[PDB]
């Protein structure tokens, strides 16, 4: 907010214009990401009141009502295991609100349990959880009567199995790494464009008021020069990190996407 | 949004135009009493009020309010991260008052594009709109302009926060909670089973971009002539 | 800053043997000098006394003394005569401020004895003070302390009878000095 | 007689407060480990000076600062007495007066940063005699007068740890108070580096 | 004056030329996305599901 | 290795401390690239002799 600097940074012309496109697209992009990723279910499904699913147990993956957040079990340990407005620094706030994604979770959670695979391919069709895990059992090769004999083995198998995660993420610290790197390295890259406003970039004094303030303005157009010169390199490096990383999460994004599709939605036969 | 975007035709959606920076009023300076005798004039301080202010030598613009953080005996003024001033005692009643950078965010408006009509509903980001048709707040800013409903559909214009925008008859801005699909509960049970009798193909448009146009840009000529 | 013991003192001193009062580590609010209507002369040099009081200075020197009339205006610098040869000399690129006032009501009755200097073998250099009182020796002779032929006494009284003309009043003069180096100061 | 000097000897750096935060100072600090030379005199002011004294019947008496002290050149001359601290540029011990200051383990830091003389002091409830046990304090009760010299003399007038600050980076933690709980020392240990 | 000249076009031009390298490697993987649905989706019959 | 230059380059502030996280952070991905790739087995096989 000073107007001579404000002038001297007029001059150089439509650079800012140019930051704060590349800032907007990759803020609109992470947008798309998020609903490319979870938007896959046409129309949010209900789960059943009563869960008979033929022994196996979802309680623990399966939203609470209990919760004010009505978020599963797990979701809430993840939420709890990561932990998360100064000079012209701003983060908009993310479109779809985390009780929107607990929702999509939730429907395709409900529709993969009840439907199998039939709510991707269109309208959702119901088949018993254990006739389904048999249809899955004859897709990697098994036959299905191995499955209607050893059902309550199977059920206690996925049970105890799905208990071991809580464990783990419970217990084991830094389990969700990947996501709690993508929050230091966002937060490391916001706090070191706040550090470089201290940085004196080769004039008399980083502080613009005070070289306004005793030198001549002759004179200090010449030292507030550097000082934008600096600052406005120092941004540029920001919004180019910024991008690079960004096009890296977008991968990581359309990976989770193509995962959601081809195993929530459908059993995959790509090995590993 | 028509001389930001060089355009005199907009299409729907929605343009950060501007930004906005509540401007301080009555910049306040104080300095130590005059125990000792050039001198330095001193005036009262305010609270809650966007204010320059100088403060022992050290100028800044924020809202002055009071802070519970106690400061030590001899620690003037206090940085709470990144050599940022967040607190300051002031010199002449030895009390501590927390700086919050007074609200500033940008102006973005909402279009449902000019040849549709001309109306426009304006969101000032993360600004609590006590301050500059209906005021409507939302989470992810103040929406000035656009009706609020209870219904809610399918998102067009995002905003943000869980709200979007659309222009719905009579023929207003509409902001509402988005829908995030049909409600249906598929009716499970233990011995039933839906199976398809009949069906449709469907020939479905996946559009992918694989070429760029190869642009060459002679430095020389460009930075000389 | 002291400067009320500097020009309220009751009794100032002979322009031979100025006092020289060194300001340091103090706050000088200058306001209280210029918005005076008790002044008949402030001409400053080189410096603007309405622009110091958010400026600091390395050294303040206050020079105060008696002197008449007609020898106010030779307290400035590149002047000479009796005082500024051989009583109080400004440099030429004197940095300050020279404040005079009529001090008949004072200075003059009908009991203060006020001296100056009325030969000296050299000119002063600027800010010298000489308060030595050998007897001068203008011819060949040498004087043995004592006066005589060509030997005189350097100091003679002010006749500062109240009924003089305004150019043979008393006027005492108070001459501020400022230094402004690339160093640490105290008087801002 | 040398002895280690531990961990204690570190100062507020500047007069700003932090809060649950770490930072990097880059000025003159005592060194962790360093073995000062405890006398039981003659003392220079190669750089700025941890003084560290101990008294049970408070025997010693303010420091005469000097960067010649022959009379030639201005003292600094901190002396303390019952009533009141008197330090002045100009009683039994001697040797253009410019300014005078009138005004109120031990911990002491003394430091000339153009011209400028700082002062920093601490007391401490010690229980073991004869050693300076590792722990940490800090604070910045200072008088400042713009010397311009460089002082190079002590000559305090029953013994006292004397050790010099070097330049060397800092780490120092701050409580929720503002104070600083602890240190470590950059250049000190691959470790702490 | 040419060396300010010089030293902003040339800014102006690395920009440039860094946000194209950037849209390039988003476009290249658009077009081995294309290649693979070309592959698995024309060339042939796809189980992987949408 | 000149004192007078390092001096001044502290001025302009973390750009060499950026730039050395980015390549560090580089050299460990690529370490990561042949660990993804080519430590899918867990275990050593032997063929027969
Ligand atoms: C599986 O689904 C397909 C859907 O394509 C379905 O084929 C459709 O069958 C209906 C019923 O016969 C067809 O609709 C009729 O088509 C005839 C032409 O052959 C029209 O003349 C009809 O119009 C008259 O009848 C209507 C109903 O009485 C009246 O409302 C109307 O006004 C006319 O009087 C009517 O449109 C339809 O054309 C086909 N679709 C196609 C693409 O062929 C098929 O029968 C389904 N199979 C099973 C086993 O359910
Ligand atoms: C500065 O740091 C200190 C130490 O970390 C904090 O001191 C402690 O603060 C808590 C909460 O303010 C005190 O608990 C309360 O103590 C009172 C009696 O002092 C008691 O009646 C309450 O029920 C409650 O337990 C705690 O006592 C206090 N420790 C002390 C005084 O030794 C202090 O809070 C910090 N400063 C600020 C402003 O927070
Ligand atoms: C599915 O698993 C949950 C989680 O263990 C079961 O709920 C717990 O059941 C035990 C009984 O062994 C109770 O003591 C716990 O209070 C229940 N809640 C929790 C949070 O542990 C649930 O019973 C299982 N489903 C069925 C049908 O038994
Ligand atoms: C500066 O002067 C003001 C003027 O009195 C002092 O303000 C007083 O502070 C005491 C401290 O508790 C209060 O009880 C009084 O009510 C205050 N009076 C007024 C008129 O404000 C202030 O303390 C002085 N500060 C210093 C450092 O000397
Ligand atoms: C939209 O829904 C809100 C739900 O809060 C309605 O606000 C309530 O309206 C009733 C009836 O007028 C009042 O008794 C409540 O006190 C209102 N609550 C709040 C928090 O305002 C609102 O009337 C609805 N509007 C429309 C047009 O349907
Ligand atoms: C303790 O120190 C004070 C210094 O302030 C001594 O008192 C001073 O004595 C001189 C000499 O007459 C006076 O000019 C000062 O005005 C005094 N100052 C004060 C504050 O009283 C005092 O003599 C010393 N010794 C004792 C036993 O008090
Ligand atoms: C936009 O409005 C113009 C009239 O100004 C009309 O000709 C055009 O068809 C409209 N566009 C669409 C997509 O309806
Ligand atoms: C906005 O501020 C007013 C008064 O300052 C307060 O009553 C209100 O709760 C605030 N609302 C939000 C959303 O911050
Ligand atoms: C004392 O001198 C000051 C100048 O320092 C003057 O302003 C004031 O009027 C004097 N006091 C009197 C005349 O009572
Ligand atoms: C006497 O002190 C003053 C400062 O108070 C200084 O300017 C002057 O040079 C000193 N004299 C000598 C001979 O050092």
């Amino acid at each position: 907010d000073s107007t001579e600097c404000s002038n001297l940074l007029l001059q150089y012309g439509s650079f800012c214009t140019q930051l704060n496109r590349a800032l907007t697209g990759i803020a609109v992009e992470q947008d798309k990401n998020t609903q490319e990723v979870f938007a896959q279910v046409k129309q949010i499904y209900k789960t059943p009141p009563i869960k008979d699913f033929g022994g196996f147990n979802f309680s623990q993956i399966l939203p609470d009502p209990s919760k004010p957040s009505k978020r599963s079990f797990i979701e809430d340990l993840l939420f709890n295991k990561v932990t998360l407005k100064f000079n012209g620094l701003t983060v908009l706030p993310p479109l779809l609100t985390d009780e929107m994604i607990a929702q999509y979770t939730s429907a395709l959670l409900a529709g993969t349990i009840t439907s199998g695979w039939t709510f991707g391919a269109g309208a959702a069709l119901q088949i018993p959880f254990a006739m389904q895990m048999a249809y899955r059992f004859n897709g990697i090769g098994v036959t299905q009567n191995v499955l209607y004999e050893n059902q309550k083995l199977i059920a206690n198998q996925f049970n105890s199995a799905i208990g071991k995660i809580q464990d783990s993420l419970s217990s084991t610290a830094s389990a969700l790494g990947k996501l709690q790197d993508v929050v230091n390295q966002n937060a490391q890259a916001l706090n070191t464009l706040v550090k470089q406003l201290s940085s004196n970039f080769g004039a008399i004094s980083s502080v613009l008021n005070d070289i306004l303030s005793r030198l001549d303005p002759p004179e200090a157009e010449v030292q507030i020069d550097r000082l934008i010169t600096g600052r406005l390199q120092s941004l540029q490096t920001y919004v180019t990190q910024q991008l690079i990383r960004a096009a890296e999460i977008r991968a990581s994004a359309n990976l989770a996407a193509t995962k959601m599709s081809e195993c929530v939605l459908g059993q995959s036969k790509r090995v590993d | 949004t028509k001389c930001t975007l060089k355009s005199f035709t907009v299409e729907k959606g929605i343009y950060q135009t501007s930004n906005f920076r509540v401007q301080p009023t009555e910049s306040i300076v104080r300095f130590p009493n005059i125990t000792n005798l050039g001198p330095k004039k001193s005036t009262n301080l305010v609270k809650n009020k966007c204010v320059n202010f100088n403060f022992n030598g050290l100028t800044g613009t924020g809202v002055l309010t009071e802070s519970n953080k106690k400061f030590l005996p001899f620690q003037q003024f206090g940085r709470d991260i990144a050599d940022t001033t967040d607190a300051v005692r002031d010199p002449q009643t030895l009390e501590i008052l927390d700086i919050t950078p007074c609200s500033f965010g940008g102006v973005s408006v909402i279009t449902p594009g000019t040849n549709t009509s001309n109306q426009v509903a304006v969101l000032y980001q993360d600004v609590n709109c006590t301050e500059v048709s209906n005021v409507f707040q939302t989470r992810a800013g103040c929406l000035i302009g656009a009706e609020h409903v209870n219904n809610s559909y399918e998102c067009d214009i995002p905003i943000g926060a869980g709200i979007c925008a659309s222009y719905q008859t009579s023929q207003s801005i509409i902001a509402y909670t988005m829908s995030l699909g049909a409600e249906n509960s598929v009716a499970y049970s233990n011995n039933s089973i839906a199976i398809p009798t009949n069906f449709t193909i469907s020939v479905t448009t996946e559009i992918l971009p694989v070429s760029m146009t190869k642009t060459s840009v002679d430095c020389t000529m460009y930075i000389c002539g | 800053c002291p400067f009320g013991e500097v020009f309220n003192a009751t009794r100032f001193a002979s322009v031979y043997a100025w006092n020289r009062k060194r300001i340091s580590n103090c706050v000088a609010d200058y306001s209280v000098l210029y918005n005076s209507a008790s002044f008949s002369t402030f001409k400053c040099y080189g410096v603007s006394p309405t622009k110091l009081n958010d400026l600091c200075f390395t050294n303040v020197y206050a020079d105060s003394f008696v002197i008449r009339g007609d020898e106010v205006r030779q307290i400035a610098p590149g002047q000479t005569g009796k005082i500024a040869d051989y009583n109080y000399k400004l440099p030429d690129d004197f940095t300050g401020c020279v404040i005079a006032w009529n001090s008949n009501n004072l200075d003059s009755k009908v009991n203060y004895n006020y001296l100056y200097r009325l030969f000296r073998k050299s000119n002063l250099k600027p800010f010298e003070r000489d308060i030595s009182t050998e007897i001068y020796q203008a011819g060949s002779t040498p004087c043995n302390g004592v006066e005589g032929f060509n030997c005189y006494f350097p100091l003679q009284s002010y006749g500062f009878q109240p009924t003089n003309g305004v150019g043979y009043q008393p006027y005492r003069v108070v001459v501020l000095s400022f230094e402004l180096l690339h160093a640490p100061a105290t008087v801002c | 007689a040398y002895t280690n000097s531990f961990t204690r000897g570190v100062y507020y750096p500047d007069k700003v407060f932090r809060s649950s935060v770490l930072h990097s100072t880059q000025d003159l600090f005592l060194p962790f480990f360093s073995n000062v030379t405890w006398f039981h005199p003659v003392l220079p002011f190669n750089d700025g000076v941890y003084f560290a004294s101990t008294e049970k019947s408070n025997i010693i008496r303010g420091w005469i600062f000097g960067t010649t002290l022959d009379s030639k050149t201005q003292s600094l001359l901190i002396v303390n007495n019952a009533t009141n601290v008197v330090i002045k540029v100009c009683f039994r011990v001697y040797s253009n007066c410019t300014f005078e200051y009138v005004s109120q383990l031990r911990e002491f830091v003394f430091k000339n940063i153009d011209g400028y003389f700082k002062i920093y002091s601490k007391h401490t409830p010690i229980n073991l005699v004869r050693d300076l046990p590792q722990g940490f304090s800090a604070l910045e009760p200072l008088v400042d007068l713009p010397i311009g010299i460089n002082i190079t003399r002590f000559q305090t007038l029953a013994a006292y740890y004397v050790g010099y600050l070097q330049p060397r980076t800092f780490l120092l933690k701050y409580n929720e108070n503002g104070t600083i709980t602890d240190a470590v020392d950059c250049a000190l240990d691959p470790l702490s580096e």
